[PDB]
């Protein structure tokens, strides 16, 4: 379903706060 | 995680919760304790942004 | 006390909105070519105020007692001089310092005494069949004035009032504020020319004169005038004409507008900082030109409503008879420690026996005792003299 | 006397109040007054403790001194407000974005 | 000598000195102490400001 390949998907496998004022 | 430890520090006061100092000290006398908490956090925010 | 009227047909008034009115000079400093904000009492735009009427050639004449708040915007559209003076006080019964600023046809009586008002004070004029002027005959304002604190007499001026009907001719706006001892009065005259409704123009009000007095204003009342011609009996039953005028009553709210100062130093534009998302962007960016982009303003907070308390149910009172006011205690070096727990402790019931003379709490506020819960309350009972009480302090040798 | 160092047993002459859960009102447990929603709790709790602090040193769970139940603390101040406008020279329509 | 709730508006006595311009000296007009050259301006203020 994604627009990636087998090598691109392998890179992703290797790699409460907002209550105080830490928003992302 | 560094900013979390700054909220728990007293910075030379009696506690670290803003709802605890006002519940035990009157506003006209607790003004010297809140200023130490604000000044202690302004240096942490200035260092964090730096 | 004065007299009253008879059979007053009080029609239900309507409601009107503001049209960029209620902006004055918050300070006495000249500013030009500068855009900033100022936190002061003003009238919010597009509000909802009560629009009173007084048209009578029926019997439209209503003047209730409205409470005085911090900043009252009063704009009267007088086309024939109907609304005269105003009163300011609390109970209005010769028991407090009341303000009486009546606009008499001869002078401007500004006295701060202890006047006695009836149920509906007003003014009464007579229309002579030979004289086409509008002179004042009846005087039903007060009855006596003993204790006074201020008196002001204006210069003698000739004023025969106005008889113009149909459309409005003059606009008189007055702002009454009670700030400590200064009573600011912002009066601004604008020769309008329209049938009815509030004008959509923008203007800045100028202060008249400050009165450094100390009075307590709680409620006010707008006093008008009644016309009595030769065709009317002139009595206080049905022989009286209310007139033809309209006044707006508004209250100032702690808002913040974006004042615009041009090369002349006058206020020509005002944008609110908290009313519409589009008007808030102009005040936040300090500019009247908003670009095409994304901006960040305030966050999202929810204010609490109720407040629950979860304390353990204790149905026992601490024995304050043996701890306070007894027969004898212990020495200063051999003091005895008594454990006080499993009982309800309170300091308000310690005045029924042995009134305290030195109550100084160290490290804790004396009024915040009942707020936080007590735990392990130890008592150090010892009898000393008066020359050793000053040495008992956390940080003395 | 001590302040926030042991379970309550004395306190003051203040009365009690009916527990109102699932609301973002002001609570008061053993003198500690806070603000949050008293939601349910499905975790474990030792049968000899009172308060509960997590990694951020915040008041998480607390046992009620009357009903004897574990209720979590979660403030309702969670959200952001942002306004996006195409400019005052094009149209007067705004779009309030809720983050 | 009594003080009510209204601020004090009578500050007596009150003396005065001379006037000098075109010099970078010290002056004190109204209640504000300044230091500069009293150069003539071209614009006017407001009667109540």
């Amino acid at each position: 379903p994604s627009k990636r390949s087998f090598i691109e998907d392998l890179l992703f496998n290797k790699v409460a706060q907002k209550f105080n004022g830490l928003t992302v | 995680n560094t900013l979390v430890k700054q909220l728990s520090s007293n910075f030379g006061a009696i506690s670290s919760v803003l709802n605890d100092i006002l519940s035990r000290l009157d506003p006209p006398e607790a003004e010297v304790q809140i200023d130490r908490l604000i000044t202690g956090r302004l240096q942490s925010l200035q260092t964090y942004v730096t | 006390q004065c007299v009253n009227l008879t059979t007053r047909t009080q029609l239900p008034p309507a409601y009107t909105n503001s049209f960029t009115r209620g902006v004055y000079y918050p300070d006495k400093v000249f500013r030009s070519s500068v855009l900033h904000s100022t936190q002061d009492l003003f009238l919010p735009f597009f509000s909802n105020v009560t629009w009173f009427h007084a048209i009578h050639v029926t019997k439209r004449f209503d003047n209730p007692v409205l409470p005085f708040n911090d900043g009252v915007y009063f704009a009267s559209t007088e086309k024939s001089n109907i609304i005269r003076g105003w009163i300011f006080g609390t109970t209005l019964d010769s028991k407090t310092q009341s303000l009486l600023i009546v606009n008499n046809a001869t002078n401007v009586v500004i006295k701060v005494c202890e006047f006695q008002f009836c149920n509906d004070p007003f003014l009464g004029v007579y229309y002579h069949k030979n004289n086409k002027s509008w002179m004042e005959s009846e005087f039903r304002v007060y009855s006596s004035a003993n204790n006074c604190t201020f008196e002001y007499v204006s210069q003698p001026f000739l004023m025969d009032l106005e008889g113009k009907q149909g459309n409005f001719k003059n606009l008189r706006e007055f702002v009454f504020k009670n700030i400590d001892g200064y009573f600011k009065i912002y009066s601004k005259h604008t020769p309008i020319n329209l049938v009815r409704d509030l004008p959509q123009g923008f203007s800045a009000l100028e202060p008249l004169v400050d009165l450094p007095i100390g009075i307590n204003i709680t409620r006010f009342q707008t006093l008008l005038a009644l016309h009595r011609s030769y065709l009317t009996p002139g009595d206080s039953s049905s022989g009286w004409t209310a007139g033809a005028a309209a006044y707006y009553v508004g209250y100032l709210q702690p808002r913040t507008f974006l004042l615009k100062y041009n090369e002349n130093g006058t206020i020509t534009d005002a944008v609110d900082c908290a009313l519409d998302p589009l008007s808030e962007t102009k005040c936040t960016l300090k500019s009247f030109t908003v670009e095409k982009g994304i901006y960040q303003t305030s966050n999202f907070r929810v204010q609490p409503t109720e407040s629950i308390v979860r304390f353990p149910n204790i149905t026992n009172l601490c024995p304050f008879g043996e701890v306070f006011n007894a027969t004898r205690f212990a020495s200063v070096y051999a003091w005895n420690r008594k454990r006080i727990s499993n009982c309800v402790a309170d300091y308000s019931v310690l005045y029924n026996s042995a009134s305290f003379s030195t109550f100084k709490c160290y490290g804790v506020s004396p009024t915040k005792l009942n707020d936080l819960c007590f735990t392990n309350v130890y008592a150090d009972s010892f009898v000393i003299r008066g020359d050793e009480v000053r040495q008992i302090a956390p940080g003395q040798t | 006397f001590e302040l926030l160092h042991a379970p309550a047993t004395v306190c003051g002459p203040k009365k009690s109040t009916n527990l109102v859960k699932n609301k973002c009102v002001n609570f008061n447990f053993n003198g500690l007054t806070g603000t949050g929603v008293l939601t349910e709790s499905n975790k474990k709790f030792l049968p000899f403790q009172q308060f509960g602090r997590d990694i951020a040193d915040t008041t998480d769970a607390v046992r009620d001194p009357q009903t004897l139940e574990i209720l979590d603390i979660t403030p309702c101040s969670f959200g952001g407000v942002s306004v996006i406008t195409p400019g005052t020279n094009t149209s007067n329509q705004v779009a309030v974005l809720y983050q």
